[PDB]
């Protein structure tokens, strides 16, 4: 048929009855990095099945009075295995995901996600001349939340979180130009994107340079009636696709 | 580069729909009005050529203007270069990710007297000298000095009453493309500034006059123009709503999505 | 000693100019280009991307996210209208901010037709059908479904594909038109009605909401660029 | 040029000492000499540097209280430790740094 | 050195450098592909999507 | 393009006669002298090349001229382009209803002392920006405006003592020929203003001054001169008798066919 | 390129632009039978009209 | 630098120059012609129709 | 008289043009060349020399 | 002219140790980073076009500059041309012992009014005169003089308000190269001066108003530009390390080696 | 007469002398030979060197 | 812009309303800031709106008489409602509306 996936990689396996197709980047897909392209001096390691798997991060409740959730994606699998111990030794990295995020309810829930992966995310502080630190801009495995309201301007360093904004101060329903899938519990269930290294540069430092950004915006709010089950959950799993590093360190 | 035609139908009645899709899979329709209705077949001659990259881009605005007083101490102009002070040509660049381009710098230098006391004041014509320094040389500090002229820093020597000076500069920087947007720090603690990358530094530009101080003091002012040529643009992105509010950082204040109306029947 | 006549038009600086000149840094080795995914070659290959139409703007929901929701409700009688409004994707303020409406207000001539995708965001076991309707000017809106049923229509069925596009044609004396809002080459409107109710089982939500999008067919065009109307200034930063 | 947060709101008790801290980067542009100020508006300047020696006294209500912390000033250290708060050390301090091509503020409040 | 215009016309390149030459104005190319279709299994328009 | 020449003739009687015809069908005579007489064979060597569209049109003429005070606000001035204004070039326009043409704007900018009150004043070459702006672009207010520089709409800087500027404009318009005329409302209800079509727009001019007040105020004036090229005339109308009154409408008032004589045999 | 003149004269367009040339002033060409004889049957001049 | 010398009658402005120039909008794209009827080609196709003459003036 | 149009950016002195000059005395000949060892093609070819690192300073 | 690649590596164990040398030989080691460790195979298309020689001194620079009034008795500049004043210039030319190059001179003349007394002065557009004096020629004491025109040495005639001067000058020496050190006297009984040669004498710069003093005086000030091209170098040289202090000689003062840390591990 | 840059350029002479000529600027040689390794017997990378 | 009839006679009787149309249409240049005024001449201003608020208060006979009719003023409607019509109103009335780059004028004679 056409409604089913099975998507593996390395050690595990995710699999869905119920998914649409899948999206890919901007057309490429993740591959090494070729002799023409690259700078540095000497060879990189490929671990290739210690890294390529797919992790899964924390889960988030979908009220009703939601607002959105963002993640900065070389961040959240900081701690997750041998990819958060290879990034810390190592100096340089290239990196593609497979980001899947999946969200299940009945036949008598309504409601639609809005799933789309922002490189380069710029997000505007309170305070007009401040800069948000970086407790308060991302979290290890931890989803930060959006707002339906204006922060106040007595925060000295916080995320400007206003939901119609998108927080990089440019209007919501002009972001389907990146990478992007639905999901609409009506007919959909999981949605899917794979995304190639986009960077500026060949290789990249992986502790100061967060260069990927999955945001996720409900438009039509979940709603249902009284007798059906009150929480869903949604949880996204993203797995690194042809790793690779360079410049052995000490810890940090 | 024509755009495409349109081919004439016929009333079908079958099972292969064209009008009903899914949008879930993040797949924008391919349909044609032939498929709903029926057409003729027009032969269509319109061009896309003004909507390339090299057409929207390629033209010159205004980046920066400072004035500087003839007859000052520290009377002269220094200038960084950047892009992010000007707002209608800002807002064209933020369209894409990473940009690539050399430039065409051209000055337009106006002069002003000032209200002398000096009598009966004649000048002859100004010279002006702008030097443009790369990111790390040594700076001059006041106007009457030898690290003007003695430097193997590419300046321009312009007087006035002739055509306006125009140097080229080819693409100086580090990586493979100017970066209009750094998310993340540029220190390993992660601590300090926001958005503040080293790929996009080009230098400064002091300028000054060559002449003395005759007898009546002379303000003038100079505007610099941008024109970005051989662009290649690459990973788009959404306009910018809201307005800025700085230079370096892209902070701003709320507001809506669009201008209201009065009720959603209302044409 | 050749002997030459200079033509009116010299020492001067025009904005627009394609002269040579002459570099500053000689022998200059710029670094060498690399395959960055997702290479834009045309303006054209933006337009082609759907996003949300805020329709529902009604002064409250501006600042928040209910514009772009339509609310479709389980109706007591029929042929009722959902919305409307004019076609005019560079002058009216709903198909303004969007991300064709922001390509359209740097040029000043635009061509060609546009797709309308639809998406029935609401619940699984709800179902329904609706008229999708467009009337070319010369008469004003259209005020009954039996006075828009005339133009151009579908008429959309949700099931399992739960999205329909309107693909409006392009009808009009004049090979381009303004983007500016101009009487003379005006585009007609866009409405929607009620085909049958939205029914629905019992403990079932009723108030289903739709989306809606815009794009650009494959044979867009524009002409004679311009500066935008949207970002104004006081001072440097 | 850059200071890390360009104005907020402290918050101490009286006898104790205050840390206003000032910490900048340097753009590779930056090459000339350096200045440092320090301000106050319960616009009289409270400290110097320039040319290499501190030059301190110049408020007679804070005489003999503020120094500068570091040891290392040409690394991006500009703080300094107030001794002895009291009830009128009430104002917005404002820290001035300028290495050409490149100038920077940052409005201090304290508050006690 | 002699190409058409938008007749022909005649551009001799003067300086030695690269970043010297005028500007280009007739790369006509366009694919967009890559952004309306960036899906892995292919999509006909006659058939239905799921 | 030479002209037709004349063939000899001998004296004829017969039944085919040239002269005698009917002008009731509309259809203007094609007789030549050698029907009526007897000719010569002459060589005919003029030309009728000084006759046709492109040498009849393409000279440049006056279009209007605006002046504008350095010292004062709002000292600018701005001009919709269009050709209604002079009269010595309108009425060439109205021999033909349906023209195409390209244009080459030509400006010519001269300026004038006021009488200041300020002692000794010298002044540099002044400097002046004509800003073309498309219809519906951003338009500036006052002068000192940021609006001026920092946009893509093509203008041309041009100094003192030098030769005129002169910049090229192609055929913009929606239909394919600019309607000289046009009977009928432009609104479908059929009410308000008669004549007013929305197909010969072209933009306005936006000029200033670049310099600012030193000690004197200098009053400028500028005209435009038009030049159409490459034209195709479609459809011709007989010239225009009565004077012109208004710029938009058509109106006049009655005066006879031409000046009298005193008697109808009186030579 | 080069053409004869009211002896020959050599032209070159130097701009990469269509309304940016010179203009002809030599397009002879001339056709007044659509204005003195705009009729169906053809009419001769030896013959009587009726 | 190939040495040049100015003719005189440079820099003026002659009313009825045969010279090119740069176009302001480059790469403008016109809208295409149509066949319609009537083109005049000569305005020795307007002397060739006929016209009455007002021969009775005699001031009334 | 062949017509020209001054392009802006003339009547400029730029510090790193390469543009040709008339001679000062003319037909001047030079004093012929000589095979002097050690003869430098490039500053890359100063780089590839040793030299001693002063790591011990300690301002004593 | 690109750069040398990089070739991949396996990991040896072997009696070939590429690494351990002896810089006794005064032979600087030819290792590549493929000996010690691990590469990969880098295509490398860097450049070293910026790194030769005509891209490092063909540059122009500031030589000297001096002014002189118009109103005075014997008001007119004197210079004997060397490099040996400006200090910018002077460090780039001794990183090589022997140089041999053309020359390019350029210089840029500006003037300014000086505060006269008389009333309502006018003065139209100035003419400067720069004559070059080859070594031995007869030179000029007073301004008004007939050894300026009568005269076939090669000056140049410039007034202001246009392009700067230029004149080109081939290599004149008596030797193969000039000689920027000279470590012998002059003269045969070993006394005198020390560093002094006459190798690199390449004449004088008399320049001076042609103009005559209307009502008031102008100061004016001329700048001259080097250029050298088709330059060949020879026998490189460490550079400058302790400040200059005169022309003709090389004292100097002695400082450190350069500036100090705190520590022998202080990073 | 005509060459390449860093595409084609052409580049006339008009003075006659020597020393009228623009700068080269592509002279790209290079032989270091004569400063690292300026021994009498030749040395190899990988045997040690006594 | 342009206004449908730039002079016309109005006749009324005393004790009704007058109704002073100015119905105008919009070129595609103008696109600056609107104004709108009114005038009398038995040429003082009675009205304005300027900066999308009315300010009304300026001629003292007609304090509090006249009033704009439309809600929707940035679409072509300028008319005016006058009440109480008395036998002083006799005056040209001129509507005079500018939108950059675009005037027009209209003047009204009303005769009661």
């Amino acid at each position: 048929s056409d409604r089913v996936r099975s998507i593996t990689l390395g050690n595990s396996t995710i699999t869905t009855q119920e998914c649409a197709n899948v999206v890919v980047g901007y057309g490429v897909w993740p591959e090494y990095l070729k002799d023409n392209e690259a700078t540095a001096e000497d060879q990189p390691t490929q671990p290739d099945v210690a890294t390529c798997r797919f992790y899964t991060l924390e889960s988030v409740q979908w009220m009703k009075n939601s607002a959105g959730w963002w993640w900065k994606l070389p961040d959240a699998l900081s701690q997750m295995g041998l990819f958060g111990q290879n990034m810390q030794y190592h100096y340089l990295g290239r990196t593609g995901y497979t980001i899947h995020v999946q969200c299940n309810a009945s036949k008598f829930h309504q409601g639609c996600l809005l799933v789309v992966c922002v490189p380069e995310a710029e997000m505007g502080c309170s305070n007009l001349n401040n800069t948000p630190e970086f407790s308060e801009l991302s979290g290890g495995d931890s989803a930060r939340m959006f707002t339906d309201t204006q922060v106040g301007e007595s925060n000295a360093k916080k995320v400007q979180t206003a939901v119609w904004n998108a927080g990089m101060g440019v209007g919501v329903g002009n972001l389907t130009i990146f990478p992007h899938q639905w999901i609409n519990l009506r007919t959909n269930n999981s949605a899917t994107l794979v995304m190639p290294y986009i960077n500026s540069v060949p290789m990249d430092n992986m502790f100061r340079h967060n260069n990927l950004t999955l945001m996720i915006i409900p438009f039509v709010p979940l709603n249902y009636s009284e007798g059906s089950s009150p929480y869903v959950p949604i949880t996204v799993t993203i797995a690194p696709m042809c790793a690779e590093y360079n410049g052995l360190r000490l810890a940090s | 580069a024509r755009v495409a035609d349109t081919i004439s139908s016929r009333p079908t009645n079958s099972e292969s729909i064209p009008a009903l899709t899914a949008a879930e899979t993040g797949h924008t329709s391919q349909v044609v009005p032939s498929d709903t209705m029926q057409t003729r077949h027009v032969k269509n001659y319109h061009s896309r050529s003004e909507s390339s990259i090299e057409n929207f881009l390629c033209r010159s605005a205004c980046v920066y203007y400072a004035t500087y007083t003839n007859n000052s101490k520290k009377g002269f102009a220094e200038w960084v270069i950047n892009t992010r002070q000007v707002a209608q040509l800002r807002r064209k660049l933020e369209l894409f990710t990473y940009l690539r381009f050399d430039l065409e710098l051209t000055f337009v230098i106006t002069s002003a007297q000032q209200p002398s006391t000096a009598s009966s004041v004649d000048a002859p014509v100004q010279t002006h000298q702008i030097m443009y320094v790369p990111p790390g040389g040594p700076v001059p500090t006041k106007v009457k000095d030898y690290a003007w002229q003695t430097s193997t820093n590419p300046s321009v020597f312009w007087t006035e009453g002739n055509a306006p000076p125009r140097m080229s500069i080819p693409f100086i920087s580090i990586g493979n493309a100017y970066s209009c947007f750094y998310d993340g720090w540029t220190q390993f603690s992660r601590n300090g500034v926001y958005g503040i990358n080293t790929l996009n530094n080009m230098g400064t530009l002091y300028m000054r006059h060559v002449n003395e101080a005759g007898q009546g003091p002379i303000k003038s002012t100079v505007r610099i123009y941008f024109k970005p040529k051989h662009v290649k643009a690459w990973v788009p992105r959404p306009p910018r709503l809201c307005q800025y509010e700085k230079q370096k950082n892209v902070n701003f204040s709320p507001i809506g999505v669009t201008t209201s109306r009065t009720d959603i029947i209302t044409t | 000693g050749l002997p030459v006549m200079t033509t009116p038009g010299s020492t001067q600086f025009l904005t627009s100019d394609d002269f040579q000149s002459p570099s500053a840094m000689p022998q200059f080795d710029v670094t060498p280009e690399m395959q960055i995914p997702g290479r834009v070659n045309n303006l054209m290959e933006i337009a082609e991307v759907d996003s949300v139409v805020p329709v529902n703007n009604t002064e409250d929901n501006v600042s928040s996210l209910k514009a772009y929701q339509i609310p479709v409700q389980s109706n007591s009688d029929n042929g009722k209208q959902v919305f409307g409004f004019p076609l005019q994707p560079g002058a009216n303020n709903v198909l303004n901010r969007t991300l064709l409406g922001e390509i359209l207000n740097y040029y000043t001539h635009w061509s060609g037709s546009i797709k309308l995708t639809f998406m029935f965001c609401g619940s699984a076991m709800a179902t329904g059908k609706f008229l999708l309707a467009y009337s070319p000017p010369g008469a004003g809106v259209p005020k009954n479904r039996k006075d828009a049923m005339l133009g151009t229509h579908v008429i959309w069925d949700v099931g399992l594909q739960s999205s329909c596009v309107l693909c409006v044609p392009w009808i009009s004396q004049t090979h381009y038109r303004y983007v500016v809002e101009d009487e003379y080459t005006a585009a007609g409107y866009v409405t929607c009605w009620y085909q049958t109710n939205i029914v629905v089982p019992a403990d079932v939500q009723s108030s289903c909401d739709i989306l809606c999008f815009v794009s650009a067919c494959n044979d867009f065009s524009v002409r004679m660029l311009k500066d935008t109307p949207f970002i104004r200034q006081d001072t440097f930063y | 040029l850059s200071i890390t947060t360009p104005e907020e709101m402290i918050e101490k008790a009286k006898g104790e000492t205050a840390y206003l801290p000032c910490k900048f980067t340097l753009s590779p542009e930056d090459q000339g000499p350096l200045d440092i100020e320090w301000l106050i508006s319960p616009d009289q300047v409270i400290i110097l540097y320039s040319g290499d020696k501190i030059y301190d006294d110049y408020y007679p209500d804070l005489k003999g209280r503020v120094h500068f912390t570091s040891n290392d000033l040409k690394s991006g250290d500009a703080s300094i430790n107030v001794t002895n708060l009291q009830l009128s050390d009430i104002g917005t301090y404002q820290c001035k740094v300028k290495k050409a091509p490149g100038v920077a503020n940052k409005k201090i409040h304290l508050v006690v | 050195q002699v190409s058409t215009q938008k007749i022909h016309y005649t551009n001799i390149n003067y300086y030695k450098d690269a970043a010297s030459n005028s500007a280009n104005r007739q790369d006509f190319t366009q694919d967009p592909g890559k952004f309306t279709e960036p899906v892995k299994d292919i999509m006909v328009k006659t058939m239905p999507a799921l």
